[PDB]
RNA sequence: UCGAACCACCUAGUAGCUGGUUCACAUCGAAGUUUCCCUCAGGAUAGCUGGUGCUAGUAGAAGUAUUGUGCGGUAAAGCAAAUGAUUAGAGGGACCUAUUCUCAAACUUUAAAUGUGCAAACAAACCGUGCCUUAGCCAACUGCAAGGCCGGAAAGAAAAGAAUUAGAGGCACCAAGUGGGCCUUCUUCGGUAAGCGGAGCAGGCGAUGCGGAAUGAACCGCUUAGGGAUAUGUGGCGUCAAAACUUAUGGGCUCAUUCUCGAUACGUGAAAAGGGUUGGUGGAUUCCACCGGCCCCGAAAAUGGAUGACGCU
RNA sequence: CGGGUAAACGGCGGGAGUAACUAUGACUCUCUUAAGGUAGCCAAAUGCCUCGUCUUCCAAUUAGAGACGCGCAUGAAUGGA
RNA sequence: GGGCGGCAUAUCUGUUACACGACAACGCAGGUGUCCUAAGGCGAGCUCAGUGGGAAUCUCACGUAGAACACAAGCGUAAAAGCUUGCUUGAUUAACGAUUUCCAGUACGAAUCGAGACUGCGAAAGCAAGGCCAGCGAUCCUUUGCGAAGAAUAGGAAAUAUGAACAAAUCAUACCAGAGGUGUCAGAAUAAUUACCACAGGGAUAACUGGCUUGUGGCGGCCAAGCGUUCAUAGCGACGUCGCUUUUUGAUCCUUCGAUGUCGGCUCUUCCUAACCUAGCGCCGCAGAAGACGCUAAGGGUUGGAUUGUUCACC
RNA sequence: GAGUACGACCACACUUGAGUGAAAACACCAUAUCCCGUCCGAUUUGUGAAGUUAAGCACUCACAGGCUCAGUUAGUACUGAGGUCAGUGAUGACUCGGGAACCCUGAGUGCCGUACUCC
RNA sequence: GCGCGGACAGUAGAGCAGGGGAUCCCCGUGCUUGGCGAGUCCGCGCACCA
């Protein structure tokens, strides 16, 4: 019987199909802030700093930043509770996470909406509902049925 | 058997495209662009030096994920606006290049007249100050694929701009005259090597020969001036930074569209079966 | 596995406080005294009627120890101790081959 | 003498191939999977007969040598050896354990079988029109060797290639076609221009 | 009385084992799993449960969606892509070159469904190049980092399918029984197989009856204070047996002789193969081949017997 | 350490060739032990194969007796005959 | 079932494993208790395995790694993580900093991010407190190292403490860090036999009947290479394939361990048919006689003996 | 319209063949007294400028191979939910949803920055 | 673990494998480190609380 700390990770802890490679420089020039959402995503070939193969593809905030390194708070179900477990990896294995992207664009659209109606300009549009009804003009329109053919085509040989 | 096989084209992975064209060790880029991350992204400057055959270049970089940002450049292609004008790609003009570039970025960054550096260069080895008064600006050294040779001239460019007043650490361990045996550094010699006394030995040999030194020889350069001119340009320098050299048509070929591609194929291909 | 018998290491104490030589000798266990307290209490179980009445370990599983080194710094008479890992033949040796 | 087949059909197993996690293994029973003139051309047998799956079961190697030597027979005897080209598709590359219930229980390799699939060709028959019917009786007993049910059927395509068999003469006609062996690949307008590839 | 007599006593010897363990009904209500143990018929330990509560009662909520943003290499696919296995020809005995017959739990370029992290405005976030502080970073800084202070603004989250809640969150304390499970659905590993042995997910029985499948712990329905009315579910409506007192002003098909044709969801009586009737497809001049339906043959066991019984055409 | 002692406890071998037909083997080479099972006895209350093979006993004998001995694993006061 | 065997007892890859994580088998294929002063650290140069052309190993082109990295495997790596080489000891110390894996969210083992010291290499940015991920160990006991000197009028910022009336010197303890080991690897100090046997229990577990299964045994079909002077089928039937039966044995462990009397024979009754004889009938290679094969048929019948406990056997 | 240096993404950029290249660069190049390193100034280091675009490099071309993005394959394969569904069964369809891959075919063949320099 | 004897006799000789002449003679051959103290392997006889 056999657990180590890196079981079962032939595929997981694997470069993709041509994607081979140390880490990029533009991983190097991320700047980490403690606070900052991150995901983690094991880096295969640095080898250091590298997280156990739970937190592969989780998403939480940092804690701790040192000079080559992130501390990331991460919760972990066990049994009837989930922990906030703190990780310590090497910058390498984190990346800036997109998971308030949609929230941040929200709140800049709304700050942006109250300074024009503050100023008396024109607010955009309103979108429609496209499930309200109405009269269709139709360009084409073709008889739907099954014919002889088709069953004569899906039969191979 | 064959090796470069459908296969093989299928299976490859490039190499980066300043790898490939052998211009950049990214391994060393890495370790040189890299800071400690609790610094958040505080600037850090590479100081980069490129010797072409003709040419030296110096610049002050910085690295930033949209490309790298040049804060000032010098070349030695640009030093007879103060003086010197032959053998651009010696020692001397190494020195002169980064001297050049430390006064220009000194001035650039309005700390000039507040590190003047060594006004005489006498080849002796000081420790830069460095946070590892108000401290000196601070670049690091970026020789790219050089060989790191005692002697060689990008540590001659790192010599001109520490006399500059920059902080660029180094150890003097390959300034030319350095001895490895007793571990210590021979500062006349680099005095004359940075001032071009070798150059001049081996003009005067040349003269006494009786191609090389052609350009040397079509004018009246005696051996014995070459000391005094590298002095006075290192003092046109110091003077006057922002000085250089003093001072629409198209060969782009056209491109023939996909369908007209197509139209070349498709007569060939008729010209071929009307042919047999 | 082979050692070299003089090892250049920081010091530790205020007359060196830096790296410096060190001679090497592979510590070995000192005799068991007959008046240290265990001793004395041991014997005093074991005399009169009743046979032993300690524990005697038989099922030895181990084949190799673990090798200690005294490193003693030459401008002290300081020793300092470190473990390395099991092995099977500890010799001190200058070849360096 | 050998389990039964039937034992050995419920299939089920991922697939158990040779290799070298898998040593000791016999090797097939069947060992020739083309029969009649391999040889022949293309344009020599415009007609194509194939024996279909119509279960998803494991045949045994044996049975596929049975009926190949069935179909070879019956043409050599109500027809000639040089008139018809048949093809056994199904190759046994499953391993089957027998364990010689109780403790450590994992069986030793003792045969080969092919995990065959529902609409799978078994095998394919080339001849000409003028012995169909032989075609088809000898392709019926060997059938009869097989376990499960399985549907004779003719052909559209044009021997063992991909291209229709009423088609097949224009395009050849018409210098479209690479004749190499008993296959026949369309010649498709890319590439370099050769001498070939300028149809 | 003897592979260690008898009598009294230590002795009510110890027992993780077997057997027993005395009133009511009320509110709730499990576990056969985890880790350690000379541990496997037993304990500790966490979980599941009860009792206490504490706290500002809608709060720091969710076995569910949606939108945004990450993770993945199983099903499928592939061998005309790498690694391995593999049949055959063709062009330059073998080698090569282009492919071609087949394919892999310990192969894979690609790659689902179902999943799985994070976010979706009240201790937060946003704005001011606002102030203070710092032995932090930076060559310095009015830049970066961190903690605060002073204010402003806040569809309190618009519109575009743009959530929903029998949606009060938190925090403790003290304890019980369990720690032999078993069945089913999908997924499966070992085995010829098993009412066999081992796992994953989820529902069950165990602990639970009631209605239904004649009968059955687990199937279908439905789950339960004790009573009426009404209406259903599953299942039924020839008698047994409530319901077509054998309904229709519905269409077809089916004949069966000692094994009884059929009426058998789970499941509890079958195949390869073949032939009365009435359907289909494709040809030839009514017959030729082929494919269905129902029925028949293939179809042999021991007390007399079982669509539940009678019977029904 | 060195001697003695088996009517002390006990123990007591194989493979590789050979004789005018075939055999089996007096003979020989070898590997070998502390010694290599001697005199006897036996499918025996001791023989797996086995209901061994031959003779005799009967109409017919996995029984009985007499022989034979490649003796799984007979044998000498663990006394043999 | 137990025993014998094995280790699934501590533990590492790949797979089992079902695209988060988790997941069992005496499941599969293999590893582990070592080994290394360099096989550790760093800098610099270089490119590997294989090919092809050429010189009675040397050369020039190709070469995505098809090599190597101690050892099993997976992953990773090409101006290197490989090879060579130069000088080094970060394989040290590290104020009880935090964390992951196992998980009770305890230790142990292995890891990860750090802060300080003193250093190695490097021009420098940097990189190193072992060789990434398996390679190991509680209490008590034993044993070693550390608490240099020199200072203080007085225990302080800085002098190790104690042996309890107290002072010196021994000696013995103590506080911190390690070593000596528990492989049943969260860690007793352990040979057999019992048919002379005993107890508490167990149908949580074997041996006998019954039940599931039917591999094995038994009995049949289909197809048709052949055998039959000829001729596939009078008779039989390779190689394939589909059944059936519980008259064999195996597999399982559901019932029974506060007990279901256990082989054979004898005696006696009943049932089944896959028919030996007896009744009818087809068919043959069926001249007759004798027979072969099949069909309906289980109403009736189916012996006496030698050896053997035998059932079987065979006379 | 270009070049050089540093670059970000890392083939639409690679590979193989051919063709063209203004200026300035880039580079081939010439040479070893000195710094430095080699068996070998080959590489590397120093000093240089007589020549050349022959190669590198940049752009063009190929019914080129790869690569990228589409379509076709195909609502196919597979799959979440359901049935006292069909079938002896293997399996299969159906009902409410999700929805591939290769082969093949169409197009395309780098792009965005900082500084400095040439048309 | 504690002690002994030995790496044939020793304070470098002896046995003897291979060498010339008639079994005789002659060439050869042979535990560590230190100024007589401290380690490695065989045996013996003795100790056994992690
Ligand atoms: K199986
Ligand atoms: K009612
Ligand atoms: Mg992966
Ligand atoms: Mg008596
Ligand atoms: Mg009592
Ligand atoms: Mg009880
Ligand atoms: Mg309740
Ligand atoms: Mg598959
Ligand atoms: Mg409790
Ligand atoms: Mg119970
Ligand atoms: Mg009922
Ligand atoms: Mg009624
Ligand atoms: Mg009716
Ligand atoms: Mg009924
Ligand atoms: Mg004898
Ligand atoms: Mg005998
Ligand atoms: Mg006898
Ligand atoms: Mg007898
Ligand atoms: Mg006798
Ligand atoms: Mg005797
Ligand atoms: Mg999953
Ligand atoms: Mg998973
Ligand atoms: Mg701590
Ligand atoms: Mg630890
Ligand atoms: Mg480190
Ligand atoms: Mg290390
Ligand atoms: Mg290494
Ligand atoms: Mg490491
Ligand atoms: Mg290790
Ligand atoms: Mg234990
Ligand atoms: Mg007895
Ligand atoms: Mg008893
Ligand atoms: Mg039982
Ligand atoms: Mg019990
Ligand atoms: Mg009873
Ligand atoms: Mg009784
Ligand atoms: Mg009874
Ligand atoms: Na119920
Ligand atoms: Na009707
Ligand atoms: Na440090
Ligand atoms: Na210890
Ligand atoms: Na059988
Ligand atoms: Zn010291």
């Amino acid at each position: 019987h056999s657990y180590g700390y890196k079981s079962g990770t032939r595929h997981l802890f694997a470069k993709k199909f041509r994607k081979h490679g140390v880490p990029s420089v533009s991983t190097i020039l991320t700047n980490i802030k403690v606070g900052d959402y991150v995901d983690v995503v094991a880096d295969s070939a640095v080898r250091e700093g590298m997280p156990h193969k739970y937190y592969h593809g989780r998403t939480g905030i940092v804690w701790n930043v040192t000079p080559r390194g992130v501390g990331v708070i991460i919760n972990k179900p066990v049994r009837t509770r989930t922990l906030r477990k703190r990780i310590c990896v090497r910058f390498e294995h984190v990346r800036k996470s997109r998971c308030q992207e949609a929230f941040k664009a929200k709140e800049h659209q709304f700050q942006a909406y109250l300074a024009a109606k503050k100023a008396g300009k024109a607010l955009p549009p309103l979108q429609k509902s496209s499930r309200l009804g109405g009269i269709v003009r139709p360009k084409n329109v073709e008889v739907l049925a099954r014919r002889v053919a088709d069953y004569e085509a899906m039969v191979p040989y | 058997k064959v090796v470069k096989n459908k296969a093989y084209f299928k299976r490859f992975q490039v190499k980066y495209r300043r790898r490939r064209e052998g211009k950049t060790d990214y391994h060393a880029r890495r370790q040189m662009v890299l800071q400690d991350k609790t610094k958040f992204g505080s600037p850090k400057y590479r100081l980069v030096v490129r010797i072409t055959n003709k040419d030296i270049i110096a610049q002050i970089v910085q690295a930033k994920i949209v490309g790298d940002e040049v804060v000032m450049a010098a070349y030695a292609h640009e030093l007879p606006a103060f003086g010197i004008e032959h053998g651009l790609t010696n020692y001397a003009a190494a020195y002169a290049t980064g001297l050049l570039l430390a006064r220009r970025t000194l001035a650039k960054l309005g700390i000039a007249d507040k590190f003047q550096g060594a006004k005489e260069a006498d080849g002796s080895y000081s420790a830069v100050r460095t946070k590892k008064e108000r401290f000196p600006f601070k670049a690091i050294l970026d020789v790219g694929l050089a060989r790191t040779t005692t002697g060689a001239r990008v540590f001659g460019v790192l010599k001109g701009a520490v006399d500059g007043g920059m902080a660029v650490p180094h150890r003097p361990n390959r300034f030319p005259g350095y001895n490895k045996e007793k571990s210590s550094l021979d500062a006349k010699v680099h005095r004359d090597r940075i001032f071009g006394k070798h150059v001049a030995d081996y003009l005067k040999q040349v003269k006494e020969e009786a191609v090389q030194f052609s350009k040397y020889m079509a004018a009246k350069v005696l051996p014995e001036s070459i000391e005094g001119m590298y002095k006075k340009a290192h003092a046109a320098i110091r003077a006057d930074p922002s000085k250089s050299l003093p001072k629409h048509k198209s060969y782009k070929t056209k491109k023939l569209s996909g369908a007209e591609k197509r139209a070349a194929a498709k007569a060939k291909v008729a010209a071929i079966r009307e042919r047999l | 596995v082979n050692y070299p018998k003089k090892k250049v290491m920081h010091c530790g104490d205020a007359r060196c406080n830096a790296h410096k030589s060190f001679k090497v000798v592979q510590y070995k266990a000192g005799k068991a005294r007959l008046f240290a307290r265990g001793k004395r209490r041991y014997d005093r179980k074991q005399s009169g009627y009743g046979g032993q009445t300690k524990p005697v370990f038989h099922k030895k599983a181990k084949t190799t120890k673990k090798i200690v080194l005294k490193l003693q710094c030459s401008g002290c008479k300081s020793i300092r101790q470190v473990v390395l890992k099991r092995t099977k033949h500890f010799e001190l040796n200058d070849k360096k081959k | 003498a050998r389990r039964p087949s039937r034992c050995y059909r419920f299939c089920k197993n991922k697939p158990y191939p040779k290799s070298r996690f898998c040593r000791g293994v016999p090797d097939p029973k069947i060992r020739n999977f083309d029969i009649g003139r391999r040889r022949a051309t293309v344009d020599e047998f415009p007609v194509c007969i194939h024996v279909v799956s119509r279960e998803l079961e494991q045949i045994a190697s044996e049975a596929l040598e049975a009926a190949r030597i069935q179909a070879n027979k019956y043409m050599v005897k109500r027809a000639n050896k040089d008139v018809f080209h048949m093809r056994t598709r199904a190759h046994p590359f499953h391993v089957l354990r027998i364990n010689k219930g109780m403790r450590g229980a994992f069986g030793k390799p003792n045969g080969v079988c092919a995990r065959v699939r529902i609409g799978q060709i078994l095998l394919s028959m080339r001849t000409k029109e003028a012995y169909v019917p032989q075609a088809f009786e000898a392709l019926r007993r060997a059938k009869m060797k097989f376990p499960g049910r399985q549907i004779i059927v003719m052909s559209k395509y044009w021997g063992f290639t991909n291209i229709l068999r009423t088609e097949y003469e224009a395009l050849r006609d018409a210098g479209k076609l690479e004749q190499r062996g008993t296959h026949c690949k369309l010649i498709a307008p890319k590439g370099k221009i050769t001498m070939r590839n300028v149809m």
